[PDB]
This record gives structure tokens, C-alpha cells and sequence, in this order.
């Protein structure tokens, strides 16, 4: 699709905000990454840029990229963005501030394209794993092993399953906003917005203050270029401060929700589950860390816990009423006993 | 007659019980205490789930008398920082020399995973108590029916009139207050919802996945954004979710006594392998097989001609019975101490006739109370291997 | 340290106590209790109230057996009757010639009085209970503090933490099961939930006052239609919240333990006047008056300047005060047998300063706890009397 | 009132029904009494006629009288009506299907307008009780005492605050509807309805209906003259069945809710409060039965129960935290303990 929820698209407009670490003396780049979410366990990561790529703010094409340079957009191709995490990602779809991308897992996320007088890249921390939700935990994107139940992302961008605060935005600097009132620096709107203000010099800065500007300060770089977008409510980033005198309502959804089904997944290479006489001999040979653990079945209790991330023949003494064997977030298996070494006389010879 | 039967409340075991009687013929049952049911009244106190620092946008008052105010979705962690003269594309937006402060605010807010597949606390009230009990019969073939144990229906459901419980799993093996996160159950106590405890379970405490009121501190500590430019550092400890599958506490679907594994539950521990449901049935005499329409078994002998044995289902032993009467014959090793493949097998007088059963033995010397009169039904047979397989089909264990 | 008060709980009366503090100067109390509340972690089982036989409309299938359709109100009396020959204008509305059936159905349904002036059951547990005692110190200030069991909810209400024992309201005067009728609250059983039948107050169990579902047996009896012709005979007998108002339990707004009254409440005990409230507070220096005022009150003697024979405030007595350092000195009798209206009485070295009080007899030899020094204000007076007037301002009373 | 409440009126018709104490063999009473409500705490009693008096079905006046004669209304003056309960009533107001009328409580209700050779009445049983709230419990006040806060009904017609399940002007026979399909009985709609039907002859006998007609059996009396009305709502009556074909379960209000006002209530004078030393001497002399009870305070509960209906001096031992004394269902009095009678030491509970 291109159009999935004009909830986000129409009612949001890009903005440019500071990147938390960029190492160009800490560049400002419109790819300022907040909310990395490798919270789908299926190879896929949702990333948030501070700019609203997707549809420009209109009806046409996920294949554009509209960030702010100035107070103005810069409506160019989607593919001029480069999300990456470890190895280069492959886009799945963009919607709003949010992109879904097939990426390697990563402790960080590292996005970047040339913009400004620099190379304008952006990086941020967020712990990602494509862990099974259970007694296993995994790294790399699926390419092996059995499927078993964990999170996975929606390819659907209409989701009202959660919503992120976007109600009354505020500033980011865009001193392209800030014109001059013929000696003193003058607040202006990006494309509409109730834009609040102050300078180092005295000015009113509580209430709506789009009709107030500072009449005592000349320097542009000591004043509050604002975007309270109250008709195109933008993502509320940490690198986008809020107003304090205004209130608008415009809480706006997130397109991509990690949902649980049969995620494309992993299963740590096949364990040998064999029952001998009241004993599960278990040759084990995993890849990703598997918590093997048990539930000795019957009147019995006897659990065992040991993370197995190393090949080990272990044993679990199966009782008459059974033992259970829980090779990670692979579903619990079960074993009864009375033996399984074969041959307890308890009959009458005649054969 | 009125066939009491208690067995471990073990999900996957057909214990194939026997009504011992001499008025009418003994008749088989299967008192199979299938699936551990527990289910009391509960209260959702708060969802927990790994954070997402979904910043509400920092309320910034840069100079003079600071305010971080209040906007919808209360509870905001907010900390002034100085040594900044910010940038975000253009110049500084905090800039006075009376302060020079840029006030960053970040709260913990529910992740998208909070909505779906999430840790979920409960303060669980004493409430109701439930059981699930199969009763088969040496006439009737199966019914595995949910049965209450509290004030609502601890009487008849399916065949016979059956009085159920109290269970030994009337409460879960886990604590009164219980967290559940997927399959994995984490027992954690807290008194009731309010403002929780950070860096432990209930460090996020949102009443539900999308909410206004919450407790927003997963050990969320804002720090100074160095280099005179502003972003918002989130220093955060793992939540009760991240802990609970890879920084896990106690995974109760693998460490809850009995034999339990669990799903998403209010406070129920599915699949427990004890939790014993003491079943007692008031069986009308009509439902039986008559003792004269069964052999009143006499001249009991068990032998084989050829045999192969199976401890799941398929264990056989021919029987040389030359009984006083003849008829149909429900069989079972008295009171769920065998698994019988059959409900009822006919047995007459004169000759030899195999029946099927299964027991916790490798050759068939399990007593069998064949519609009156027990006998250990030996026969050479052949050892099976069939014990790699799940919850018993060899009763509560009592033979080889 | 702490806020002494050993002087009873009443209500109406402005009764007092004196905080023994030695680190700082003592502080007078006016302990005005008139609000008291319990409020545990509880569960509303059902609103109750008497029936209203709002005769439902049955799905009459007519003759050849009639089947009673399940209506959206659980539990219903429905009885087929034959031998009718319906009329409702013209002729039969059933399909037999005159062998017609009329299936009368009547269930109990929420009364319009259930909405307002009703009854309300509760299973009353403990989880959040509060012992509320306002003290308007008067010397210092107000605090209306509470106690809380759950620890995700503050108990630092008031100035700080205030501990009562015997508690002023953290118990329930009513039982675990309570039925309510307006003013009169009856600490009386009711049958659990979802099971209630006639012969108790709680025979009607609507989950809300005006509901859609309920449990409807209040001894509603359908009987055979009259004259061998259609209609619904509903015979309705007394129920909860009709009887048990003269079959009544203990009417707690006049008989509550702990000297309280009760009404329709989320579990509260209004207007308590428990045996005593020994109040003890863990409070900073702010709740006290400072030591600079007088480190210890060194010498003093008190004698009347004409007193009262009554616990009306009008008794006066000069006191030739003296102190280690001159300043203020909160006062009150350390038994509260004289209840003192002076928040603070000034002390200068070897001066004399009258205070105000209320006593109860012509020779008021009541100690006055002059912020670390007691003194008897003996002397003959004139006797005014008036002793029908509200709960003791002489509390701990059992004298003339 | 006469303004908005066309919820009931327009979307209803009075429904002709039946009553046992009538006719020569039971008259069809369109004023068939169900749901008597003297169940309140009041003095005014609510009756439900099957008839929708009030507005005719029109806009104005609660003093007309529309009962059903035929399938048609009979919209006439209310001056032929006689509400009574177990004493002659004076109507207060009708609203919906429900009439409020000022009369004493009564075990039965007896309504009737003259029409025909017979006096055409209708009567029904229902256990009724008023009471003044609190200690003094009666079936309705005697004629004495103070008014104090209990349930009572309003003068005015609109008096919402409850809702009863409404199905429709349900199934009743109206054989004025029932034409003939050339020899077989043919049901017609009252006002637009899916009209429920069956005969001994085939159709649907569950009352699953989308305009059932059975025109297969000749007799009018061997068929089910039933009416599931599909855009109308009236009070659920037992003498007005419902089906399940297109029945509503839609709760639609009841007017004449007994609401919190000052009910006529009780209290008998002469408490005669007197206190000598820790004791309330009380000369008592009531007009009518007074439930007295007290609480000698403390952790002490000290109940008292005594009906006082004639002169008795009682006593209640006041204590160190007082006693209260509750002469009837009027609120608690209060008393400090201590000697009246001059001259003693003071300053402790010891002197």
C-alpha cells in the first residue's frame, strides 16, 4: 500500500532535530533516531526517524522522503535514506516517522545519508534481539531452525494497536523560521503552527505566544524557533521539546506493532531426546542459548534449570509418572517412565 | 458401586478405573483427571512490559522560573540540564545566563508489545475453584468435561453424578499475586497497584497497554547531553519483561511443582501432573453391566499362545477363563492403577481370549479385575520401548 | 519525640490532647475526629434490594410442550401450564384448538428503588485500611492523616505518619458480609455471589443497581392461570431489603462497635468514638513547637480565677508561670479531663498568665501539661451544670 | 415531559391483553395490570396498565386515556378511568405504560373503566411495602413525625433513573388484525411488525419470525396470534409475550422512579433528654411506635433495641467517649458523661 492511515500521514509533517551522536561535532540531521524497536523477533526492526518519510504529507508514494531542510520540506526519493543496523538493511515499508526494515539485530542502529555541509549520519542505542519469547534467546535474522512462538512485525501500517504521544508538539530549532521584525528576531510558523517563543531577552512565553515575539533581542541564535503542529501533529521526540502554555490533542498511532504468532524463528540445532531406563539421556548441541529445564511429572515436581549453549550430554531422571523436558521456547516435551532399557520379566515364558 | 477415584491431576493420562461391585458386574470407568484447572477470581492490577521512552516532548522552560507542567498521560520524569546552548538545525532555544538550562523530560511509556504478548500482573482474589474430569465407563465411551468445585456445580456433568474436588491445585503452585508473560509464569508479589518499585518487576506499572495513569520509572534516569547540544539520554534498567525471558526469574511453566506448563492465565497452572481431583461418583445401578450378563469369573487363568506387550496401549494376555456365567466383561486393574485400551471386552467360559490393557510393566502381570475377580495376567510377551512418549498411559506407576 | 495523645475518640466535641515532646517544646492538640473511614481492598459482590416482579415477556412456543427461551437476565422462574384457552382480544394466541398452553415466566428484576435508597452487599477484606484522626493541633496546624496497608499507596497523609491504636477506623465495625438499609447497616451474612436464594438478605443479587443481569430468586412462585385461560400469576413473597428491617441485625449507625455510625459506604465508619485513640505520630520538628521557647518549664503554680462545673469551655485559672527560657508553651490536661482551648499559653519567668479550659467540677484540680511541667489549677468556684451536652470534653471520663 | 419522550409514545401502541377478574368469561383488559410498585419507601404508588395513557400517542397532555380497543387506540378522556390500589387513588401522572397515582399501599391493585354491560375492571396481586428509612420501620407512616430522607415519587410525569427491558408491544392476540386468507387465518401488522405465527399446520413455532403467516389451518383459535413489533418498544409484560425473530432486548426506561426526596416519614416526640451522672434518664411518651436504640460508645457497641409505643422511663449509661441516643429513625443525639448536681473535685476520671 501507499495509504494505510491518513491518521499519521496527513496529520504529521517532517521536522529536523538533533542527532544524539553523529561525530561531525554532533550534526543535526533529519534522521535523528528515536525509538529503535527490534521488538519483533523475526529479522525485522522498526526504526523511527525524526522526519516523516512515507507520503510527503499527502496521498502519493511511500517512495518519497520528506525531511525538513529549512522550515520547508525536501521531498526526494526513499532510497536516498539508508537504514542499517549492522549489515545494510532492506526497507520493507515506511509510514509516518516509522520505517519497517529487514535488518540484522543490533545493540545500536546506524542510519546515514549525505545532507548538509557534512555527511549527516545518525546513530542511537537500543537493545535488540530476535529472542524467542520463552526459555530461548536469539541473535541473527531467521535462516535456520524450526518456528516456535515469538514476536514478529506487521506489514500493516494502519495499526491502532498502540499510539505514541504526538499531542501538542513543540520546538526543534529551525532558525529559518526566525525572521527579523526589522531589528528584533521574529517567530514564524513552519506551514501553520501555534509557535511559542522567548529569547534570552524578556518576552511572554506562557499562553499562546504565536502572536507574541521578542521585541528586545536581535540575535536569532538565542531564541525559540517552534513548531507546535496542531494540525499536523508531529512525533514527540526527546530531541523535539514541547510547549508549556498551549494544549492540543492529536495523539497519533504507530503503524508497526510486534505481534505474536508463529514468528519466522530459530530452534537451536536438534537435541537428542531418548529415554533409557527411567532416564532421559540427552545429547544436546545448540547454537543460540537454550534454557533447558524440566518438570518432573506426577506427584513429583523436580525441575532442573541449566542454560545449554554448549554441546553437553546431560541427563534428567524420568520418574514413573514422567518428566518433562523443555528445550527452550520449543514447546515442553514429555517422557513417562517405567524403564525404556527394555526387558523386565513380569510374564509367563511360553515363547 | 459408588466409585471413588483419586489419581494425580495429570493431563495426559487415561487412568482407566474400576467400579468394584458384586450386586452388578464391576464396570470400568476412566477417571482421567485431564488438565489442571484452578481458575479463581482475579484482578488486573497492572501490565508490565519492556519500556519504550516515547518522549511526550520535553516541556522546556529555559530561563527564570522553571516549569515542566502537566499534559495528558501524567507522570513525567523531568530533569534540567545546563552546559547546553542547543542546536537541532538552527541555533539555541535555551540560552540565558540567569540559567542556561534546557529541561529534558522523558517518561516510560508502554511499548507496542504491552498490547500483545506482555507481562501481566494480578492480585488474585480467593474466588472460585475448578477441575476437569474425564469419566469413561464400561459401557459409555469417554467424556472429558469441565467441572466446578466451588458452590456452582460440584455435581453431575456427563455420565454418572460426580462430586469433584477439592483439588490439590485449587490454587496454582505459584504465589497469590502472579505475573504471566506468554507461556512463562513469573510469581511476584506486590500489595495492589499504585506507584511501584523501580528496577524490579512492576517498575513499569501501566493499568493497561494504552493508558493515562501509570508508574513510569523503569529506573529511567536522564543524564546530561554532552557537547552543548541536546538529546535526551535514557539510562534504564531492564523491565519485568526483558527479565522474564532472557534475564528471567523463575519460569513457573518449568519450575512450578507438579508437572505444570502454563499459558496466559489469571492464576491457573495448566498441565500439572498432580493437583489431584478426588472424584466420587454416584452411579445408578442401571448404568452397570449385570453380573449375570458378564461372567461371574471363575477358573481364572492367564496364559498366552503368542504375545507382544505394550505399556502405552496394546498390552495383551490371553485368558483361560471357564467362568460360571458368560457375557460382556468390563475390565480394569482396580481404581486407575492401569490404563485399559478397552472399556469393555467380552470374556466367556472355556477357551482362551485376549483382552487389551496397558500398565506400568513390560510384561502383563498387572492384576485385572475382569467384571468380578482379579488375576495377574501373565504371558511371556515381548518388551516395548514405549516410554519416550508423553504423560503416562501406564497410570500412576505401580509395576515394572 | 512523637505526638502524644492518650485521650479518647469522640466527635461533635472539640476534644484535645497534649504532645509530650522533650527535644522541642510540647504541642497542644485539638483532636477533632468527625471523619473516619476504613476503605480496604474489597470487592462488590452484588447490589441487593427487594425484588420488582417486572413480569418478563416469555417466548411462548405454545402447545405440544413449550420451551422457555433464555432471556438476558440469568435465573428465571418459568413454568408451562396447559388447559388454558387464551384471550387477549378475540381468541387464542396459541396453536391448539383449546388444548393450548400458556407458559408463564416471571423473573425478579431490579426495582426502580434499587437505583436510589437501596442495599449494597460487600465482602469486606483488608488491603488499604485507614485509621483516620484529624488533629487540628492549634498550637501548630491541621493534619488529617491516614494509615495504609498497601505500600504502593502513601500513608504519609497529614503532616507525616500517624499511627492510631486502638485504631479509629482501620477495622470494620461491620462483619465481612454486610447488608445495608439506608441509615441502618446490618452486619449480616449473604450468600456469596451467583447462588443466592430466598431466606436471606442477598437473595436478590443484581451486579449493579439497575442492571441487565442478576440472580433472581426472591421466592417468586408461578401458579396455574385462573379460569383455564391465559395470563401470568406471579406470587411474590418478602425478600432482602424489605424484611431484615424489622427482622433486622444490629443497626450499626446506632450500635456500631468503636462508637461509629455506618450507612451506604464503600466501607467506612463515620463519626467514630472508639474507646480511645492513642495517637502517635512520626513527625519532624515542624509539627512541634521549638525548644527555644522553653527548654524545660521551670516552676509554675496554678489556681482558679473562677471555673466551671462543666465541660463547657468557660473555666479559667491564672497560672504563675516561669520557664528556663521565656516563650510560648502549648497546654492541655495530660488526661484530657480538662479540655483546654488555649493552643498556646505564654510563660515568662515568674509572671502569671491565665489560660482557658473546660473542666467538669467546682474544684478543678486538673493537671495542665505546660509544655514539660504539669500543674493543678485547684480552687473553689461556682457550679454551672449542663451535662446532657455532647460527648466528653473531659474525655477518658468516668467521674463527676 | 410532553416535549421529549416520544421514545415510548410514537414507537408504541397500547396493547390489549386479559385479566382474571373480569367479563362473563374474562374480558380482554387493555388495562391489564402487571408490575405494581408500592415497593419504594414512598406514599405514592406506581401501577402499570397495559394501556399507554398519557399522550394519545401525540405530543401533549398526560390526562388523556389511550387504551387498545381493536388494533386501534381508543384515545379518550381519562375521566372514565378509575385507578385504585386497595383504596381509591387520585392519579398523579401517566407516562409510558406506567401510571403513578396517590393512594395508600396495597397487596393488590384494582383498575377499571366502565365499558359494556360489565364494569370492565382488572386486578392483580403483588407484595408491596413502603417504609420510612431507618430505625422506625413501618409499611408507610401512620400520620406523624418528621420527614427525613427516603424514596418517594415525583408529581411530574418524567421521573427517569431506571430502565426495564423492553421488547416491543409484543405478542398479544388482536383478532381485529386477523383477516382471513380465503378460509385460513391471516395475521396483519399492528403498526409495522414481523408478526409471529404458527398453526397446528406447518410454519415456525419457535417464534423465529420475519413476518410469519400460517394460512394452512382454517381456525382462528388453532393459530398463534402473536406480534413481534420491529421498531416499537413497550414494557415487558407476562400478558404480553415476546418472540425471538426480531425481538429487541433493548432496555428503554421506566418513568416513575422513586427518587431521594423528603418522603413522608416518622418520629414520635418526647425524648426528654436528662442527664444525671453518666446516665441519660429519659422519660418517653411517643405518639406511635418508636424504635429506640443507643450506643454507649467506645470499642463498646452497646446496642439497645426497644419499640416504645407508650410511656416508659429508660436509661442509657453514658461513658468516657459519650453515648448517643437515637429516639426513632431521626439521627443520633449525643451526651457527655458526668454528674449534674454541684460541687466536686475534678481533673481526672478518678475525681
Amino acid at each position: 500500500d501507499l495509504d494505510t492511515h491518513f491518521t499519521q500521514y496527513k496529520l504529521a509533517r517532517p521536522y529536523i532535530a538533533d542527532c544524539p551522536n553523529c561525530g561531525h561535532s554532533r550534526c543535526d540531521s533529519p534522521i535523528a533516531i528515536e525509538e529503535v524497536r527490534g521488538d519483533a523477533h523475526a529479522g525485522v526492526i522498526r526504526i523511527q526517524t525524526s522526519a516523516m518519510f512515507g507520503l510527503k504529507t499527502d496521498g502519493v508514494d511511500l517512495a518519497y522522503m520528506s525531511f525538513m531542510n529549512g522550515k520547508t520540506q525536501k521531498s526526494i526519493k526513499i532510497d536516498n535514506l539508508h537504514v542499517r543496523t549492522s549489515a545494510p538493511c532492506s526497507l520493507v515499508s515506511h509510514h509516518g516517522y516509522y520505517i519497517l526494515a529487514q535488518c540484522p539485530p543490533g545493540d545500536t542502529v546506524t542510519v546515514g545519508f549525505h545532507d548538509g555541509p557534512n555527511r549527516h549520519t545518525c546513530t542511537v542505542a537500543h537493545k535488540v534481539e530476535f529472542r524467542p519469547v520463552g526459555r530461548e534467546k536469539y541473535r541473527h535474522p531467521p535462516e535456520h531452525g524450526v518456528e516456535l512462538p515469538c514476536n514478529r512485525y506487521t506489514h500493516k501500517r494502519a495499526d491502532q494497536g498502540h499510539y505514541v504521544e504526538m499531542h501538542q508538539p513543540g520546538l526543534v530549532a529551525d532558525h529559518s523560521l526566525l525572521s527579523i521584525h526589522s531589528a528584533k528576531v521574529k517567530i514564524t510558523v513552519p506551514s501553520g503552527a501555534q509557535v511559542k517563543y522567548y529569547c534570552k531577552c524578556p518576552d511572554v512565553r506562557e499562553g499562546i505566544t504565536s502572536s507574541d515575539h521578542t521585541t528586545t533581542c536581535t540575535d536569532v541564535k538565542q531564541c525559540r524557533a517552534y513548531l507546535i503542529d496542531n494540525k499536523k501533529w508531529v512525533y514527540n521526540s526527546g530531541r523535539l521539546p514541547r510547549g508549556e502554555g498551549d494544549t492540543f490533542k492529536g495523539k497519533l498511532h504507530v503503524p508497526f506493532v510486534p505481534v505474536k504468532a508463529k514468528c519466522i524463528a530459530t530452534l537451536a540445532p536438534e537435541p537428542l531426546v531418548e529415554h533409557k531406563h527411567r532416564t532421559l539421556i540427552l545429547h544436546l548441541h545448540p547454537d543460540h542459548p537454550t534454557l533447558l529445564t524440566t518438570r518432573s511429572l506426577g506427584s513429583d515436581a523436580n525441575p532442573t534449570r541449566q542454560w545449554i549453549e554448549r554441546p553437553t550430554t546431560v541427563n534428567f531422571t524420568v520418574t514413573g509418572e514422567g518428566l518433562e523436558y523443555t528445550w527452550g521456547n520449543h514447546p515442553p516435551k514429555r517422557v513417562w517412565a517405567q524403564e525404556s532399557g527394555e526387558g523386565n520379566p513380569h510374564g509367563w515364558p511360553h515363547e | 458401586y459408588e466409585h471413588t477415584a483419586v489419581m494425580p491431576n495429570k493431563v495426559g493420562i487415561p487412568y482407566k478405573a474400576l467400579v468394584e461391585r458384586p450386586g452388578y458386574a464391576p464396570v470400568h470407568l476412566q477417571i482421567q483427571l485431564v488438565n489442571t484447572r484452578i481458575i479463581p477470581s482475579t484482578n488486573l492490577e497492572y501490565i508490565t512490559c519492556k519500556y519504550k521512552t516515547k518522549v511526550p516532548s520535553p516541556v522546556v522552560k529555559c530561563c527564570g522560573a522553571t516549569q515542566c507542567t502537566s499534559k495528558p498521560h501524567p507522570d513525567y520524569q523531568c530533569q534540567v540540564f545546563t552546559g547546553v546552548y542547543p542546536f537541532m538545525w538552527g541555533g539555541a532555544y535555551c540560552f540565558c545566563d540567569t540559567e542556561n538550562t534546557q529541561m529534558s523530560e522523558a517518561y516510560v511509556e508502554r511499548s507496542e508489545e504491552c498490547s500483545i504478548d506482555h507481562a501481566k500482573a494480578y492480585k488474585v482474589h480467593t474466588g472460585t475453584v475448578q477441575a476437569m474430569v474425564n469419566i469413561t465407563y464400561g459401557s459409555v465411551s469417554w467424556r472429558s468435561a469441565d467441572v466446578y468445585v466451588n458452590g456452582e456445580t460440584p455435581a453431575k456433568i456427563g455420565d454418572a453424578k460426580l462430586i469433584i474436588g477439592p483439588l490439590s491445585s485449587a490454587w496454582s503452585p505459584f504465589d497469590n499475586k502472579v505475573v504471566v508473560y506468554g507461556h512463562e509464569v513469573y510469581n511476584y508479589d506486590f500489595p495492589e497497584y499504585g506507584t511501584g518499585k523501580a528496577g524490579s518487576f512492576g517498575d513499569l506499572q501501566s493499568r493497561t497497554s494504552t493508558s493515562n495513569d501509570l508508574y513510569a520509572n523503569t529506573n529511567l534516569k536522564l543524564q546530561r547531553p554532552q557537547a552543548g547540544i541536546v538529546h535526551t539520554p535514557f539510562t534504564q534498567a531492564p523491565s519485568g519483561f526483558e527479565r522474564w525471558k532472557r534475564d528471567k526469574g523463575a519460569p513457573l511453566n518449568d519450575v512450578a511443582p507438579f508437572g505444570c506448563s502454563i499459558a496466559l492465565e489469571p492464576l491457573r497452572a495448566e498441565n500439572c501432573a498432580v493437583g489431584s481431583i478426588p472424584i466420587s461418583i454416584d452411579i445408578p445401578d442401571a448404568a452397570f453391566t449385570r453380573i449375570s450378563e458378564t461372567p461371574t469369573v471363575s477358573d481364572l487363568e492367564c496364559k498366552i499362545t503368542e504375545c507382544t506387550y505394550a505399556s502405552d496401549f496394546g498390552g495383551i494376555a490371553t485368558v483361560a477363563y471357564k467362568s460360571s456365567k458368560a457375557g460382556n466383561c468390563p475390565i480394569h486393574s482396580p481404581s486407575g492403577v492401569a490404563v485399559i485400551k478397552e472399556n469393555d471386552v467380552t470374556l466367556a467360559e472355556s477357551g482362551s481370549f485376549t483382552f487389551h490393557f496397558s500398565t506400568a510393566n513390560i510384561h502383563p502381570a498387572f492384576k485385572l479385575q475382569v467384571c468380578t475377580s482379579a488375576v495377574t495376567c501373565k504371558g511371556d510377551c515381548k518388551p516395548p520401548k514405549d516410554h519416550i512418549v508423553d504423560y503416562p498411559a501406564q497410570h500412576t506407576e505401580s509395576f515394572t
